[PDB]
């Protein structure tokens, strides 16, 4: 009973959820500018800012909402799509249906919106991880620095804009334009001394691999005068440029996924960062780069051996989880986490096409969660004690239990309880591993869940037990409601993706 | 021991605004403490080729070499999979460019 | 046991007590922050239900 | 060991009574043994038993154990 | 007497030296003092390997421990520099050695006894906090300024900063009727 | 810093004065000056500070609600799904 | 009631406790300590009740369920796998004694604990860890199994480590969680080969077709290894984790600071069972593997030997019964490799029900002896601990496997059904021989030096125990909710032991199916036996006779008693040779 009420729910639903948005964020900054001369807060109870904050938790919110029955949407519509072709086994008829336009806003920057479920999970998880990093950063703006208030509308309306175009141009673009607002917030938020050359190091890096891409997209470009990913099934790439696009592309998007050799920018700015930044990096935008890999690795036919890129990824693997137990400080602890699961993720997109892509989809979605709440516990216990070392707070637990039990839960869920998602992820991964590769799926099996899992426990254990004798005059109350709900959400949105629908992954 | 009279400490930007949760309370930091805090982000090699006998040499070597072993390894399974016709380590392209779930329409 | 005290006589026996959250009883803030988070969990139950279920 | 005081503020679990816990202890059974009713009559749609004492299946029958056609 | 003997990567000369001294250090000690810890060391494993023991014999244990009190009245009047009570502390430490239990019982009111340190105990910094007042009084004011000091609001436990502008009831009637008056005054 | 207002015209802020009074008499020649406001925060005496002190019924109401709407929905798919108008109920239902 | 046979409600109990425990955890601030017993003791009863009326149905009649909950998780494209249990004879036989143990130690534990401030968490703690167990042994398909295996390594690490306040019980907790994360690790490599293999999870369903893969091989990157081999090398390496056998053992005494009712529950059943469930869960994949045949019995000889001399060495009580624990699962190890079934439960369920009794009157002892568990600090305790002593006297002769004690027939059967076609088998006989021995010694030692020596505790104890104001009817060194659970403990063991000796062991067979098609003729050893086998035991018999001897009759001290010891010995041979003339040969 598919008609065409639901696919002009969906396509206009998208499309408006956008203009939502940019009208929201327009809206809001022409009110900023006019309203005073300078543009920097009042110090007073009726500055403009808090009503810019409201504006702003508000439109992510709303549209979050609306996103989620738009991608409710999408689901039944790319379902029934397969079906209109599955069952259309007589010769004479063919399924030929051309839409129509909306009639109220136009297509921007001139494109037509195609949609996949790995870009729809991308843009949730967009929405979600900005909400939660700019809940985290309401101490940190404040006289002169207000403005970046703005910034996660601005990457929620790139990553859109990025997730619905089969343009590889606007594509390549829009995942270029990431990197200014990042290092703007790095460098004019954080409190830290320190953040102001791990800024410049998060550029050089990063830089360095978007170079590395654009000289892929141009080689793509030049040779196939095209910007349609459609038109590449017409032209075939030899061997050697072959070759040569998938190094530059694995390279340059290993550089902001970051792979082995390349993590010492994401180490430093972590280390230095602000928490919610720190949220949104390790939840949201590294996975940017799985993404447009992704596109173009599926898009081009290549005859070479991933021997190499699987040896790179599981070397990461191993050297971020062998570094676990010697880590005192839990931030560099949470990021060698990440960099540990996104090599992880990483490597299930080096067999193509093939059903080891749903694997890497999902645990996408799994560490963003679980970073986003390991980012989240560290900036809690750095705000009650005033550290993040384990030589200094211990006990965490005895005094602001709530905390000590999120830190014990959370730890139980990257270990990874067969009740979530993770357990999952896992299973996909590491049954299309031990067929590919026993071997080497026990010795990454053993690695990662083994060693690292111990160290990381080693560093969390100690620091929620023992008992906080320093300074009584100065030891903090417990979570506030805002960080409970926080928590509880990463927790149930774990338990019950759990149980999405089949049909994908 | 005595305890260190100069040593990194914590550090802000110009005009940072203080973190004032739980009352605004901070305590007066342990020298020891705040040396260990800082120590290893400093700490550097003092000569040339130091780290390759810097604590045992053959554990050393041995992790130099690892991505080679994983790469050898990776290798000898993939000649097991070539003769029993198992998956290749390859970029499989069965969907012609077709991504997972696209939408793939028409206007007009 | 020999000189058991009941938990009347007993002074150092506690009752329930303590804050919930660091939140203040008496805040005369306009915070919405919990407000946003229950918004968050009431309508993601809500969609989970009207939207997905059966 | 010797009971030692517990500061007010702090909602921690050190020697707790309370006294009403008669009828929490009722308002928190009986509706906990109303949701595990509604879930065990739930499960019990999906559950398996083999035949009883003096009962043989059937080979021909629908539930005996079929193969597929390929 | 802090009983840390294994919990510390000591080796086997410091817990010796531990176990015979109450010190690490036994070299800065006097030659009474030296003695005196000897003796009660060795009358400590005495006791627990011959009255706290396995098949315990009380006259064997009176006829030690004479003997091992003679020893060391002699080992008392002797002079430091001298051989034979070198070749006393050499057989003593030995005897300690040789009695050594990796099961030693460790009397529970010792600093890192099996049992010490199971409760926090909550001083009275603890004890009088309240920020909110229900337990304690709060003031409207929350606070009572010092002389010398200007009147400033407390720092909240909580600094959310996610409040909107000032709330007013429905319909409020806000005119300024000071002005008002005044100008119909004049 | 904190900048709102703390005189708020929604409601007056429960207090009680009796507590902390003012000396205003007897002073010596070396005493400080007495304190002026003085008044203290009085709770409701039915308040659980460990407890949500929650006593309306909306979020129930709206559950139920919510689920009940789920299941009258989930009855009308199941309807339309078996091309009839309502769903046919059979005389045996068997497990699973 | 056929309604009750047709459908179950040991799910609807099981739930009912489930929850109650999550949500006493949850709102412990509306229950305060008595509100948190009351409602955890109806739940746990009502569950009691429920599997003690099932218990008869799937043991002696053909009885079992598979339970669904619904479909739970998507592991592969297109897939989805569900919750499932299953309540067979296999599951019941650890549920049930695991459930019996924990109503009566969750009983104690208000007596122990008496006026300590987290009495509640204790609570919450066990029954949280005794659900877990549950849940694991009935599990359905693969996936609850793991869920299971992970619950019980976190709950246990919470029941170690319950003194949160110290680091040094954070060291003894994070050695078994080590040793956990790798027994997890084992198991899940082993269920993503089977996965890979079958392209199935259920239980049930792996026990019937495992054999069409007999002679199947896997690449490793330089061997082909046979299917079956890696898969129960994978199997039993976690199962020896868990199970405690040599070398990966020394997390378990490290384990021994946690209460003593968590000691109870963890060392006796539960965790050390474990690894014994796993082998008796996939019976026909080790009945088909070359590695267990030649492992299961070298190393569980090894284990026995081991735990039981090192056992009869100790001086701390808890200690002892963990060594004891660790011989006793080398023995079940063995008993497994016997190849008869039925003998490894009936050694189950004897050393689970003695073995948690024998630990709860050590825990009224070092209550009594002010936290101080090595009894060289002990002696003379019979006229303040009565009760414990005599308790005490009946759950060790029992458990020690002496002459004409339950605990005798699990160590004859152990011995009628050993296999002698093993290369290793000197050592394995020798193993087994001298850690079947070490009992009697650590029995005695341990009664005799708590109740029976010269006073070498502190003065203060045995003086403040005894003033003159304390004489009364209310007079008493422990507490009388303690003496009724040890002795409720102890009915409901022999009838439950009786029962079982019954269904195996009589001339007609009344036990249900075990779903084992390997059968041998080890019970005809025990149905007709021969003459030199039955020299054979008696060999045994007097070697034990002789240790009974030794461990009476020795003076490792002076008393006035030598002298007349050497004559009542000497009157005891003669009277033991006259006896016998008279009782053979005249009248
Ligand atoms: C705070 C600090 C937190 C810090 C956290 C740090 C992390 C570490 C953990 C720390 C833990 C301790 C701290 C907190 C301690 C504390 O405060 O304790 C006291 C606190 C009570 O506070 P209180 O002072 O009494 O105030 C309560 C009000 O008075 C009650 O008044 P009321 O009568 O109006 O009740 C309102 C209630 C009325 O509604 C209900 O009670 C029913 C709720 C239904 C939820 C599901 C709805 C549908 C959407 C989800 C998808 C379902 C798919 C289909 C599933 C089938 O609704 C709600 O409360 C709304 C919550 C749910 C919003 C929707 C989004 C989430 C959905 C999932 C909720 C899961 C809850 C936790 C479960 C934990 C165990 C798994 O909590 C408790 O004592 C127990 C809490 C849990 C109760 C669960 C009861 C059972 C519910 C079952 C529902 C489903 C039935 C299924 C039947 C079978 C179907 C087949
Ligand atoms: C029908 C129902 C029967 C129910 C029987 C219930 C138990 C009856 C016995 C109650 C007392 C048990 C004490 C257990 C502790 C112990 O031995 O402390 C050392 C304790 C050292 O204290 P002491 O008095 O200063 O000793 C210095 C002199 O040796 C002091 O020398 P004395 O002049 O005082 O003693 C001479 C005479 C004094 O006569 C009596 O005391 C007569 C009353 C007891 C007669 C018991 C049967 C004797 C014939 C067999 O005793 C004998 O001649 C005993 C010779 C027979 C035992 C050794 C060889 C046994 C081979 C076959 C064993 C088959 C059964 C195994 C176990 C079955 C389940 C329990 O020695 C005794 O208590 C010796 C007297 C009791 C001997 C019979 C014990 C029977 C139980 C089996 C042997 C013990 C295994 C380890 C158990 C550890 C606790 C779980
Ligand atoms: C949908 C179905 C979901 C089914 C699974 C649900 C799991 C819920 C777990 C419990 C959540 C709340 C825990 C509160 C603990 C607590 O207060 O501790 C107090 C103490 C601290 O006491 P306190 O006095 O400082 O604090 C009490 C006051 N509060 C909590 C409000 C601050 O915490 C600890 O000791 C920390 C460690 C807790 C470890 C708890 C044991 C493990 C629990 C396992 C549960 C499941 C077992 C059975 C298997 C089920 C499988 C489905
Ligand atoms: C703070 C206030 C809320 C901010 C967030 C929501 C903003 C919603 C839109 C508010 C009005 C914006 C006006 C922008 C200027 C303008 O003239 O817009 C007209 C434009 C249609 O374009 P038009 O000029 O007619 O030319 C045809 C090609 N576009 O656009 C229109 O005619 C309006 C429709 C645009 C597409 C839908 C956008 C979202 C609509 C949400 C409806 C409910 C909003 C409720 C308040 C929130
Ligand atoms: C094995 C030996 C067990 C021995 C248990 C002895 C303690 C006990 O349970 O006594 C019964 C108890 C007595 O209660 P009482 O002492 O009067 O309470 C004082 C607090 N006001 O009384 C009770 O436990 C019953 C009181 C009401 C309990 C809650 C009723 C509602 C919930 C029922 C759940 C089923
Ligand atoms: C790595 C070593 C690989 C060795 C070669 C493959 C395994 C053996 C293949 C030949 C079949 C065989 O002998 O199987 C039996 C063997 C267990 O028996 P075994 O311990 O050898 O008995 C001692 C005899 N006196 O079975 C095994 O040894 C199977 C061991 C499987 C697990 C190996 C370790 C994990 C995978 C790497």
């Amino acid at each position: 009973m598919f008609n065409l009420n639901t696919i002009y729910l969906s396509r206009i639903f998208i499309e408006f959820n956008f203009y939502f948005l940019f009208f929201l964020f327009l809206i809001s900054s022409i009110i900023f500018y006019f309203s005073k001369i300078i543009s920097i807060q009042n110090l007073n109870q009726n500055s403009v800012f808090n009503f810019l904050k409201l504006a702003n938790i508000f439109g992510i919110l709303i549209s979050f909402f609306i996103h989620i029955i738009s991608f409710w949407f999408y689901c039944i519509y790319s379902y029934n799509l397969s079906l209109n072709i599955f069952s259309d086994i007589n010769l004479y008829n063919s399924n030929s249906i051309e839409l129509l336009n909306n009639s109220l806003l136009p297509n921007y920057f001139k494109s037509n919106i195609t949609i996949d479920f790995f870009g729809l999970i991308l843009l949730t998880l967009a929405y979600i991880v900005g909400f939660v990093s700019i809940l985290a950063l309401d101490t940190r703006l404040y006289w002169k620095n207000i403005k970046y208030i703005f910034s996660f509308t601005i990457f929620l309306l790139i990553v859109y804009v990025y997730v619905t175009v089969s343009n590889i141009l606007l594509f390549f673009m829009c995942y270029e334009l990431l990197l200014i607002p990042s290092f703007l917030i790095v460098y004019f938020v954080s409190p830290s001394r320190r953040a102001i050359q791990a800024s410049l190091y998060f550029v050089i890096w990063t830089q360095l691999g978007s170079l590395l891409v654009l000289i892929a997209i141009s080689y793509i470009i030049s040779i196939t005068n095209t910007y349609e990913f459609n038109d590449l099934k017409y032209f075939n790439f030899t061997n050697s440029e072959s070759t040569i696009i998938i190094f530059l592309i694995f390279l340059g998007f290993g550089f902001k996924a970051p792979i082995w050799p390349f993590h010492y920018w994401l180490t430093k700015t972590h280390v230095e960062a602000p928490s919610g930044f720190s949220i949104y990096l390790s939840g949201f935008l590294v996975k940017t780069a799985l993404y447009g890999f992704y596109k173009f690795n599926t898009s081009i036919f290549i005859d070479i051996d991933s021997s190499i890129f699987i040896a790179i990824c599981i070397m990461g693997v191993v050297d971020s989880s062998l570094k676990m137990w010697g880590q005192t400080d839990l931030k560099k602890l949470v990021a060698y986490g990440t960099i540990q699961e996104m090599n992880i993720i990483y490597l299930a997109f080096c067999w193509g096409d093939s059903c080891a892509i749903l694997g890497g989809i999902l645990f996408s979605a799994t560490h963003a969660f679980l970073s986003a709440l390991m980012f989240f516990l560290v900036d809690c216990i750095y705000r009650r004690y005033h550290t993040r070392s384990l030589v200094e707070v211990n006990g965490i637990l005895h005094i602001t239990p709530n905390l000590g039990l999120s830190i014990l839960f959370m730890l139980v869920f990257f270990s990874g309880i067969p009740g979530t998602i993770k357990f999952i992820s896992e299973f996909y991964i590491f049954s299309g591993l031990l067929e590919a590769s026993p071997f080497i799926c026990f010795i990454l099996m053993l690695v990662a869940n083994v060693l690292g899992l111990i160290g990381f426990s080693k560093s969390w254990f100690n620091a929620t037990f023992g008992m906080p004798k320093k300074n009584t005059k100065y030891l903090p109350m417990d979570l506030s409601f805002k960080e409970s709900y926080i928590i509880l959400y990463c927790f149930f949105f774990l338990f019950i993706f759990s149980y999405f629908s089949s049909i994908f992954f | 021991a005595a305890p260190p009279a100069a040593f990194f400490l914590y550090f802000f930007v110009p005009d940072n605004f203080p973190s004032a949760q739980s009352g605004f309370r901070t305590a007066s930091r342990n020298p020891f403490q705040v040396q260990f805090v800082f120590a290893y982000d400093n700490w550097e090699y003092k000569y040339c080729g130091q780290w390759w006998s810097m604590g045992s040499l053959a554990v050393n070597v041995l992790f130099f070499v690892v991505p080679l072993f994983l790469w050898l390894i990776l290798q000898t399974q993939s000649d097991q999979s070539s003769n029993r016709d198992d998956n290749s380590l390859t970029f499989y392209f069965s969907n012609a460019g077709f991504f997972f779930f696209q939408i793939y329409t028409n206007t007009g | 046991d020999a000189y058991y005290h009941d938990d009347t006589h007993e002074g150092l026996m506690n009752e329930p007590h303590g804050y919930l959250t660091m939140d203040d009883p008496m805040d005369l803030r306009p915070n919405y922050e919990k407000s946003a988070l229950e918004l968050l969990f009431l309508v993601s139950g809500g969609a989970i239900l009207a939207l997905m279920l059966g | 060991f010797q009971k030692y005081p517990i500061p007010r503020y702090l909602h921690v679990g050190q020697w707790i009574v309370n006294k009403n816990w008669k009828w929490n202890t009722f308002h928190m059974f009986f509706p906990t043994a109303i949701l595990c009713f509604m879930v065990w009559r739930n499960s019990m749609i999906s559950t398996a038993k083999p035949p009883n004492y003096g009962e043989y299946v059937d080979p021909q029958s629908p539930v005996a154990p079929k193969a597929i056609k390929y | 007497s802090k009983a840390y003997y294994f919990v510390k990567n000591f080796s086997w000369a410091e817990v010796s030296n531990l176990l015979c001294y109450g010190t690490k250090y036994p070299t800065v000690l006097n030659h009474q003092q030296k003695v005196t810890r000897l003796y009660r060391a060795t009358l400590r494993r005495v006791y627990a390997h011959q009255v706290e023991g396995y098949k315990t014999d009380f006259k064997q244990y009176n006829e030690n421990i004479t003997d091992i009190g003679k020893d060391f009245n002699k080992m008392l009047a002797l002079k430091p520099e001298s051989l034979e009570l070198q070749a006393y502390f050499k057989k003593y430490e030995d005897l300690q050695e040789e009695l050594f239990d990796p099961a030693m019982i460790i009397d529970e009111s010792r600093p890192y006894a099996a049992s010490s340190g199971r409760y926090y105990i909550f001083d009275d910094y603890l004890l009088k906090f309240d920020p909110f007042g229900f337990y304690s009084p709060k003031l409207l004011s929350e606070n009572r300024p010092e002389e010398a000091m200007p009147f400033y609001e407390d720092y909240p436990q909580n600094d959310s900063h996610w409040n909107l502008w000032e709330q007013f009831p429905e319909d409020f009637e806000d005119s300024n009727a000071e002005r008002e008056a005044i100008l119909k005054s004049n | 810093r904190q900048n709102f207002a703390k005189n708020i015209t929604t409601t007056d802020i429960p207090k009680d004065s009796h507590h902390f009074a003012a000396k205003r008499s007897g002073f010596t020649q070396t005493e400080q000056a007495p304190f002026a406001y003085n008044d203290v925060y009085q709770y409701p005496k039915d308040y659980k500070p460990w407890n949500y002190n929650y006593k309306g019924n909306g979020v129930l109401l709206a559950l139920f609600l919510g689920s009940a709407f789920s299941l009258v929905a989930y009855e009308r798919s199941y309807a339309s799904k078996t091309g009839r108008y309502q769903r046919k109920v059979q005389q045996n239902y068997y497990q699973i | 009631l056929d309604f009750l046979n047709e459908y179950p409600i040991i799910l609807l109990t099981g739930l009912l406790f489930l929850f109650t425990t999550i949500f006493s955890l949850i709102c412990l601030s509306y229950l305060g300590l008595y509100g948190v017993f009351i409602l955890n003791l109806a739940s746990i009863l009502l569950f009691w009740l429920s599997m003690l009326y099932y218990f008869n149905l799937i043991v002696s009649e053909n009885y079992y369920y598979y339970i669904s909950l619904g479909k739970w998780m998507y592991l592969s494209n297109g897939f989805r796998v569900s919750f499932d249990l299953l309540i067979d004879l296999t599951s019941i036989s650890f549920s049930f004694l695991t459930l019996t143990i924990g109503v009566f130690v969750y009983i104690y534990t208000f007596s122990y604990f008496r006026y300590e401030p987290l009495v509640e968490r204790l609570i919450l703690f066990l029954n949280s860890f005794m659900i877990s167990m549950i849940l694991l042994v009935s599990s359905g398909n693969f996936i609850v199994l793991f869920l299971g295996w992970e619950l019980i390594g976190l709950t246990s690490f919470f029941l170690i480590n319950f003194w949160s306040t110290r680091v040094g019980t954070l060291k003894a907790a994070f050695k078994a969680f080590s040793f956990n994360k790798l027994s997890d690790l084992f198991l899940f490599f082993a269920i993503l080969i089977i996965f890979s293999t079958t392209y199935n999870l259920d239980i049930l369903s792996f026990n019937n077709q495992i054999y069409l893969y007999e002679s199947y091989n896997i690449d490793m990157f330089y061997w082909s290894i046979n299917l079956i081999e890696i898969i129960s090398f994978f199997f039993i390496s976690c199962a020896f984790i868990k199970s405690a056998q040599f070398g990966a053992h020394i997390w378990l005494p490290d384990s021994m600071e946690a209460p003593v009712p968590a000691s109870a529950l963890i060392h006796s059943a539960t965790l050390v069972s474990a690894g014994i469930y796993l082998l008796l869960r996939l019976s026909p994949l080790f009945e088909l593997s070359k590695y267990a045949y030649f492992i299961l019995p070298l190393i569980g000889s090894v284990t026995a030997f081991y735990g039981g001399l090192v056992s009869a060495f100790q001086s701390d009580t808890k200690k002892t019964l963990a060594y004891s624990t660790i011989s006793h699962c080398g023995f079940l190890m063995v008993s497994y490799s016997t190849g008869v079934l039925e003998f490894v439960i009936l050694y189950l369920y004897v050393h689970g029900f003695f073995k948690a009794a024998t630990f709860l009157c050590v825990g009224n002892v070092n209550r009594f002896n002010r936290n101080i568990q090595d009894f060289k600090r002990m002696g003379g305790f019979y006229k303040y601990l009565p009760f414990e002593c005599l308790a005490s006297f009946v759950c060790m002769i029992n458990l020690s496997g002496l002459p004409l004690t339950l605990g005798f027939y699990i160590k004859h059967l152990l011995f009628i059904g050993l296999v002698e076609s093993y290369t290793l088998y000197p050592l394995i006989f020798s193993s087994l021989i001298l850690g079947a021995i070490a009992g009697v010694f650590y029995s005695y030692r341990l009664f005799y030096s708590i109740f029976f020596d010269t006073k070498k505790g502190k003065k203060a104890i045995y003086l403040q125990a005894s003033r003159i104001i304390l004489n009364s009817k209310f007079y008493s060194n422990t507490s009388l909710a303690s003496n009724l659970s040890i002795t409720f403990l102890v009915l409901i063991s022999y009838t439950v032991i009786l029962y079982l000796y019954c269904t195996t062991l009589n001339n007609y067979y009344s036990l249900s199916d075990l779903k084992s098609i390997y059968i041998n003729n080890a019970y005809s050893y025990f149905y007709k036996p021969d003459y030199n086998f039955l020299n054979a035991v008696s060999i045994l018999n007097w070697f034990v006779i002789i240790l009974l001897i030794s461990v009476i009759y020795l003076n490792w001290r002076w008393s006035y008693y030598y002298t007349k010891s050497i004559d009542s010995l000497s009157k005891f041979i003669l009277f033991s040779f006259f006896f016998f003339i008279f009782s053979k040969y005249i009248l």
